[PDB]
């Protein structure tokens, strides 16, 4: 599988070594080239994976999310575009080599055959980020919000270590293939459930919880530009990737023991998008619909029924881009205002008609509404829960309550309506913002019609 | 920008462990999640009462 | 019919015979005889087109088939060269079982809609077919979860084995 | 573990014993990363003394990642020996003590009982 | 003055220097090129042929082979009456029941 | 126009393609490090062919 | 209110960030600022003698 | 221009602070009602009459009539709780 | 057998083109109001032809062009429900629209977006005529919103009025009620019946869809406007004469209660069930035709 | 706005329709696959077994 990882590898001396003007120019330039090498990927047999070699494998679960990574890292780069115009070039070739060395982290966080291998790349992608959080950053606040970062994430990480090396010495071999075909039943002894406790609660922190998700809130609304939308549409989801492979070894017990987390995220994400439909930040209020559809596949993984597992994969990646082009527009007014309050601009299509184009039907995807795998992957998450519990359909049908009250709500206060009469700061569209909304969302329509390879490997 | 601080920033600065709001986060944190937990834990269990014994209908359900 | 009835049976033909005893012309079959004429043939002669062009050259494909692997039953307990095979081997019959319940469900979509209002009884076998298929396919995989496997269906298999087997031997009295 | 070998001599890099056993290629993959190792350190050497880091001391880089290869490949040839060394009392251990080391008559799951959990 | 400071300096509207420009750099002649590079690869050949590599996939998890097996399968043991696939597969006589 | 200004303006970019296809060799020079069961795996057991070697390379 | 101000950006925050790390902070002054006299140090090493010799008996 | 005295700080209990509190939402000194202090979060904010942004008047020349604001006055903590879209607290006839 | 089909499908493709030349641009502006017009005016002509089949053969056919793709037992296929109840629905509704938007770009004629207003009806249908041809009830579910977030658009055709914007919200909200219900029959269908075609549900005779039922009846009671979601229409008026004439006086309202037609094969079958249906329908035309006896209007009556 | 949104399809449609000509003709020029029996003496290639041209094409260089 090396034909992505090495010219990801070779990347940093790339632009590293490029000239004063393109370096850019040459990100983007190769950064699409990988991406189509990345679609290779898409290559699954039925239900045995694509074992590359001992140490790198990839299957109908990682290999949409590799495409999604891989084909992200140039969005960042043309996003980051504005923002970083008037810094020196080293820096510039410095910040370039964090995005690459954060996307080259998560190709092989996805494509490891053996847990550890997974472990030691999976906390590796918040070095580069807190880089990211915190240098490049812009409110005061960003300071605190790279401590919040990590501390929430490691907090987690090291009772998983613990854990991990104890399969090893207890089973001899921590690889998915061998776990697998060796899985045992985790009986319900009170050692086991606190190694259940350690196996889960490190992926649950950066799922987020409700309660344990913080952090976004006080991270995403002061990331850089480019370090808020790769932190929802992909550094999100190592949890969950994680999550379908440990949770091979973890049963019985998950479904014994899983109640207290069903509720945490049942709950939260009605009161997760409440509070969204009252935040004054724009911002944070793509972080709070983030989580509020992560706290949906949570509930996925926990009654671990096929079609769960279904829609697991489909709500990650259109979440993962569904937040990227909100990140994407509700950048897109900072800078030409200098403030995340939609209060302070409304009614843009009076100014920017393409604009509130994208912001529209970004947001009617948000909404998932169908045919786009964005409901479907939902859908069949409320399958799966009306077959673990009839009842369930209520508390999450008060999600398809809050979801469009805010999900259209931001639109008729930020791209509809009247304009104030004093800011003459918002011009035309550059062609940039308007390309990278189109690389963003006719991606999403366009695998829709074919929703099988991104279902996930239960087809 | 005094009401956005205000909105968010100030609340925890001001902030004051009254009585009142540990009952108020009581009623609507752990209070809310202990009504879904008893109206979940119950019909889970009711399910489970009508497997085993052979008295649910699973005629078409074949898509677990 | 690429297909064949002995896997989709479908109802004969049997079309009535009209006595236009009225006077005034039939709008409908007007409308078919110039339908066939404008726009059937000229896109048939275009099929037609595609017909011989296809004929000019024909390659082959031929049915990819797999030798039927010893199963877990017989496969080593905690051995991986021999596990590997049968729980390839499993896999493809749940892949294979989805697809004839799916058969017979378009056996079933079929029954009902060709066959009308007279369906309540003409898909009474076709009802009834369903069900020992599906009760069949449950007691083949029910409650397995996402990370189903082939010990595990054996683990369901047997547990349904002793306790018929103890019914049996219950019901001997 | 092995300081308490016999036959084991201390402040000797590789016994001879050792040479028996394959020696690492030159293009091994841990061998020519530590080679790659030595090439970060001539960009930083070149960056602390705020020279030229890419074209200046090419005769320091030289020399700065030579030197890394061949205390890498001695390094390695240890490495290989002392894994083989514990591979060998290891069935050396095994061979002598058959009693301790039972070899259960594993059997197919046909006829073993693994309860299944339904799942829902 | 207390921290000696500059001003806040104000953005720079890259379409006053040139209204052609594209929000990718101050000159023109790389402001043209870097559109011809994203719209180059990024919607040419990422979506378009991309989207036909993987809307042709190959028999992505061989759907087919199942179907026509299908096909193949059920009419073996509707030819001789057996109702097709039966309550188990792992067949009594090799399973080993306890006791 | 002049060799040198073209290797001193488009000369990293000729380096991403190779790096790709040294990948590729790896992958190729991963493959035979674990061929191990050569044709007795047991669904492609097929019987040998003069013609060529093995199965796969 | 019962989202954010009370439970949000307050409680949960109160709980396990805010307090755990007060804690850390808290009771760092208690073991990192110390007197500097030398003879309260080595009069810390005396107890420590006896607790490890006596009470726990480390010896036993 | 906004340094640290224009965000609220504590709650304004003496009247020293009661009058610098309502000078940093500029507001006159005798109609200055802060919040109830009490586990409350809102400290220098002031208490603010449930009058909706359809109840203001909307013939006059507000700097943005979108909600009827205008340039500098004071604004509800919970202003967009009532705005024009959402609720509203306007006289009903009976 | 040769006909029927293949022109009723025409037809969902024929007005379908305005719309990608619209994107296209292909229209020069005021030519496109003309342009749909005419499509849409064959899509009516062509419409009956398929009704003549119907008049005299009677007979109804369903198609699937289409397979999306197979969740193992259950293989998502374009499947289309072309029946009397689809195929007379047809030339009424559209020559209902094509009537309707003749008086709009004479009403709406002064606003420089015609083409985006006419554009936005042409979609409207496209949504609405696959509700009533789709056999899958996920396709259903596909028009069902499709019409409502297109009302909230077409409603807010003037993004100056915050009420219409504010009209949009409750609309939506109401809407959103309403299809919770088609959730919950959605998954009542996919566990119990395990299945998404309309033709698949009536024919496994489910005469027990106690809980489907309540869905329908509660996606019904947004849609159709019954009692506690009635007050959308009452908002939605502000949208603009036409497209209020258009969506909310019969056109898409009736696809709620036009559901449960659809469903009749189990709508009626548990005499219970049909009991709250005379329930929620009485206290609506008590309620609503009260309201009407005095509005100083002259577009709340007839909502 | 409307530069970008031309351009855009522009060059979607540059390389859309060599790729839109192309899967016309292979289905209208070099015919389909079509069901056969091996008669046991030819290795069957891994690209040979697939439906469409441009399947085991691909198959046979990519796969
Ligand atoms: C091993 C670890 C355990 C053993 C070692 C520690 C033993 C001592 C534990 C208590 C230490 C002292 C606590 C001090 C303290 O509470 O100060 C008042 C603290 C700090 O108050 P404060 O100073 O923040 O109050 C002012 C607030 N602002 C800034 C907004 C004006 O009170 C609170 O934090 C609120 C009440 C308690 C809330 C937490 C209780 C529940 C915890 C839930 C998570 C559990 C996991
Ligand atoms: C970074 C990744 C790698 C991390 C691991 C450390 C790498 C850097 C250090 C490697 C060299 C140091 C160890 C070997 C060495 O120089 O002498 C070993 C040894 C040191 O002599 P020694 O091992 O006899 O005595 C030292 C005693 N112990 C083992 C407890 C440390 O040199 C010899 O000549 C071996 C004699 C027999 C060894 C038994
Ligand atoms: C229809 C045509 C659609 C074309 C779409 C092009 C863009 C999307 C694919 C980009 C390339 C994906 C990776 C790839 O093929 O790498 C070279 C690939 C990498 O794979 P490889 O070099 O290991 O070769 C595998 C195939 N065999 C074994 C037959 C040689 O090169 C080849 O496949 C040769
Ligand atoms: C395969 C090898 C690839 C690398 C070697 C070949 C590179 C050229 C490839 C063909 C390019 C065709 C278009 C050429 C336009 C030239 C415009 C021009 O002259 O710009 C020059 C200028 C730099 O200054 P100067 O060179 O001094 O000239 C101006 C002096 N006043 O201003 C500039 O900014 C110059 C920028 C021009 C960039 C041209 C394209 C570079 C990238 C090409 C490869 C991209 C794909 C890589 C992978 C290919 C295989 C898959």
């Amino acid at each position: 599988m090396l034909k992505i990882i090495i010219p990801t590898t070779m990347l940093l001396p790339m632009t590293w070594m490029s000239k004063h003007n393109m370096i850019w120019i040459n990100a983007t330039v190769h950064s699409l080239l990988i991406s189509l090498i990345s679609l290779s990927l898409l290559n699954q047999l039925g239900e045995n994976s694509l074992n590359f070699s001992l140490t790198f494998f990839s299957d109908s679960l990682s290999a949409p999310l590799l495409v999604l990574t891989t084909w992200l890292l140039p969005l960042m780069l043309m996003a980051s575009q504005s923002h970083l115009s008037k810094e020196t070039t080293t820096r510039k070739k410095l910040y370039i080599t964090m995005l690459i060395l954060l996307q080259l982290f998560l190709i092989m966080t996805f494509t490891a055959t053996e847990l550890i291998l997974f472990y030691i790349l999976f906390e590796a992608t918040l070095v580069p980020t807190l880089i990211i959080i915190t240098r490049w950053g812009n409110q005061t606040e960003r300071l605190n919000a790279g401590l919040y970062f990590l501390f929430y994430t490691l907090a987690g990480s090291l009772p998983l270590l613990v854990a991990l090396v104890y399969i090893q010495n207890t089973t001899g071999s921590l690889n998915f293939l061998i776990i697998h075909y060796w899985s045992h039943p985790l009986s319900n002894s009170w050692s086991n459930i606190f190694m259940w406790l350690a196996c889960i609660m490190a992926f649950m922190v950066k799922m987020p919880l409700y309660g344990l998700h913080l952090w976004l809130p006080k991270a995403h609304v002061e990331a850089p530009i480019a370090g808020s939308m790769v932190l929802a549409a992909v550094l999100l989801k190592l949890g969950g990737y994680g999550m379908m492979r440990i949770t091979t070894i973890l049963n019985p017990l998950t479904n014994y023991m899983a109640y207290p987390f069903l509720m945490l995220s049942m709950w939260g994400m009605i009161m997760t998008s409440s509070i969204c439909l009252r935040q004054t930040d724009l911002k944070s209020l793509i972080a709070y619909s983030s989580v509020s559809h992560m706290a949906l596949v949570i509930v996925a993984i926990m009654i671990q029924t096929p079609w769960s597992f279904m829609g697991a994969t489909a709500l990650m990646i259109a979440h993962g881009l569904t937040s990227s082009m909100l990140f994407c527009l509700a950048n897109t007014n900072y800078e030409r205002v200098h403030s995340r309050t939609m209060i302070l601009a409304r009614g843009l299509q009076t100014l920017l008609p393409l604009m509130a184009t994208w912001w529209l039907m970004a947001s009617l995807t948000n909404l998932a509404l169908p045919p786009s795998i964005n409901l479907i992957g939902e859908l069949f998450i409320i399958t799966a829960s009306f077959s673990w519990s009839n009842i369930t359909i209520i508390l999450m049908g008060m999600n398809m309550m809050i979801t469009a009250l805010y999900s259209l709500y931001m639109l008729i206060t930020t791209q509809r309506g009247k304009y104030t009469h004093h800011i003459n700061n918002i011009k035309a569209s550059f062609t940039r913002e308007n390309a990278l909304m189109a690389l963003h969302i006719l991606p999403l329509l366009l695998l829709t019609l074919n929703p099988k390879m991104i279902l996930g490997p239960l087809y | 920008i005094r009401w956005t601080y205000a909105r968010s920033a100030n609340i925890y600065p001001n902030f004051r462990p009254t009585p009142k709001t540990s009952l108020l986060g009581a009623l609507f944190g752990i209070g809310p999640l202990f009504f879904w937990y008893y109206v979940f834990k119950t019909d889970r269990d009711k399910k489970e009462k009508l497997i085993q014994e052979g008295k649910l209908d699973q005629t078409f359900n074949i898509s677990y | 019919d690429s297909w064949d009835k002995d896997v989709y049976p479908e109802p004969p033909r049997r079309t009535p015979a009209p006595a236009p005893q009225t006077s005034l012309p039939n709008p409908v079959t007007y409308l078919t005889k110039i339908f066939d004429l404008l726009v059937d043939r000229p896109v048939t002669l275009a099929r037609e087109f595609i017909e011989q062009q296809h004929a000019k050259n024909r390659y082959y494909y031929y049915h990819r088939e797999f030798r039927r692997v010893p199963d877990i039953t017989e496969c080593e307990e905690k051995d991986i060269l021999c596990m590997f095979e049968a729980e390839m081997q499993w896999r493809r019959d749940y892949k294979v079982d989805q697809e004839i319940v799916n058969i017979i469900q378009e056996r079933l979509k079929a029954c009902q809609q060709r066959e009308g209002e007279s369906y309540r009884q003409n898909c009474a076998k076709e009802l009834e077919q369903f069900t020992q298929v599906s009760k069949a396919f449950q007691d083949r995989y029910s409650d397995l979860g996402a990370h189903y496997s082939a010990r595990k269906c054996l683990a369901k298999q047997k547990q349904r084995m002793l306790a018929e087997r103890k019914a049996a031997k219950e019901a001997a009295a | 573990m092995m300081s308490g070998r016999p036959g084991r001599v201390p402040l000797q890099f590789l016994p001879n014993e050792a040479r028996s056993l394959p020696p690492p290629k030159l293009t091994d993959p841990r061998l020519v990363y530590m080679g790659f190792l030595g090439y970060c350190s001539g960009l930083i050497d070149n960056a602390i003394r705020r020279r030229p880091v890419v074209s200046a001391g090419l005769h320091r880089q030289l020399l700065y990642v030579t030197s890394f290869v061949f205390f890498g490949y001695y390094l390695l040839k240890r490495q290989d020996y002392m894994y083989a060394l514990r591979d060998h009392d290891m069935f050396a251990y095994v061979k002598s003590h058959p009693e301790d080391f039972p070899e259960k008559d594993k059997k197919t799951y046909g006829e073993i009982l693994e309860e299944f959990h339904p799942v829902r | 003055i207390r921290l000696q400071e500059d001003p806040d300096p104000e953005d720079e509207n890259l379409y006053e220097k040139n209204p052609d420009s594209h929000g990718y750099d101050k000159d023109p002649i790389v402001d043209l090129w870097n559109m011809r590079v994203v719209f180059f690869f990024g919607f040419s050949i990422v979506l378009v042929l991309g989207s036909t590599f993987v809307a042709y996939l190959p028999d992505y998890r061989m759907q087919e082979w199942a179907r026509r097996e299908a096909e193949r399968l059920v009419k073996y043991r509707e030819a001789n009456g057996l109702p097709l696939m039966e309550s188990n597969c792992f067949d009594p006589n090799k399973i080993q029941l306890p006791e | 126009m002049n060799v040198l200004q073209i290797v001193r303006d488009h000369w990293v970019h000729i380096l991403v393609p190779v790096g790709f296809v040294f990948g590729c060799y790896l992958d190729r020079r991963s493959d035979e490090k674990l061929t191990a069961f050569r044709n007795k795996s047991l669904l492609f057991k097929r019987e040998l062919r003069p013609n060529e070697e093995v199965t796969w390379k | 209110k019962s989202a954010s101000s009370l439970l949000d950006l307050i409680w949960l925050e109160t709980i396990l960030p805010k307090t755990t790390s007060f804690i850390q902070m808290k009771m760092s002054i208690m073991v990192s600022n110390q007197k500097g006299l030398i003879k309260l140090y080595f009069l810390s090493f005396l107890i420590t003698i006896m607790i490890s010799m006596t009470l726990f008996n480390y010896h036993e | 221009h906004v340094t640290k005295d224009m965000f609220p700080g504590p709650y304004p209990k003496t009247p020293e602070e009661r009058a610098a509190a309502a000078k940093k939402y500029n507001m006159r000194v005798e109609d200055y009602e802060p919040y109830p202090d009490d586990g409350m979060g809102y400290g220098d904010y002031p208490k603010l009459p449930d009058r909706s942004q359809q109840e203001r008047d909307p013939w006059y020349d507000w700097d943005h009539p979108d909600l009827r604001l205008n340039w500098g006055e004071p604004i509800h903590w919970d202003l967009d709780m009532y705005i024009r879209n959402r609720v509203d607290t306007s006289p009903t006839p009976v | 057998m040769n006909p029927f089909a293949s022109l009723t499908l025409t037809t969902l493709i024929i007005l379908t083109i305005p719309i990608m030349m619209s994107n296209s641009n292909i229209y020069k502006t005021n030519l496109y109001p003309n342009y749909v017009k005419t499509t849409v005016s064959y899509a009516f002509t062509l419409s009956l032809v398929p009704l003549l089949m119907f008049m005299h053969t009677g007979q109804e056919m369903i198609i699937s062009n289409w397979h999306w793709m197979t969740l193992q037992t259950v293989e998502l296929s374009l499947s289309f429900k072309m029946d009397y109840f689809s195929v007379m629905f047809i030339p009424v509704a559209l020559f209902v629209t094509w009537s309707i938007m003749e008086f709009s770009m004479w009403y709406m004629h002064s606003d420089p977006f015609i083409n985006r207003f006419f554009k936005y009806l042409v979609l409207f249908l496209i949504t609405m005529m696959i509700l009533v041809t789709a056999n899958n009830l996920f396709q259903l579910f596909i028009g069902w919103e499709g019409v409502g977030i297109m009302s909230f658009l077409l409603i807010g055709w003037w993004h100056g009025r915050t009420d219409a914007n504010t009209a949009a919200l409750q609309a939506i909200l109401y809407n959103r009620i309403g299809d919770i219900g088609f959730v919950l029959s959605m998954a009542w269908f996919l566990t119990h019946s395990n299945a998404w075609d309309l033709q698949q549900i009536f024919m496994l005779n489910n005469e027990c869809p106690n809980m489907p039922l309540i869905g329908l009846l509660l996606a019904a009671a947004g849609k159709s406007a019954q009692f506690g979601l009635h007050p959308w229409l009452p908002s939605a008026m502000e949208g603009p004469t036409p497209v209020s004439a258009l969506l909310h006086s019969s056109t898409m309202v009736v696809a709620g209660v036009f559901l449960l037609i659809r469903f009749y094969p189990l709508m009626e079958t548990n005499k219970l069930v049909q009991t709250m249906t005379l329930c929620l329908g009485a206290i609506t035309t008590l309620f609503t035709a009260l309201c009407a006896i005095t509005q100083n209007d002259i577009k709340k009556i007839v909502a | 706005d409307r530069r970008f949104l031309k351009l855009m399809r522009f060059y979607i449609l540059l390389t859309g329709i060599p790729v839109a000509i192309g899967i016309t003709l292979v289905n209208v020029f070099i015919g389909e696959a079509e069901l056969a029996d091996i008669p046991e003496g030819y290795v069957p290639e891994h690209w040979e077994y697939f439906k469409h041209p441009i399947s085991r094409w691909i198959a046979r260089t990519f796969y």
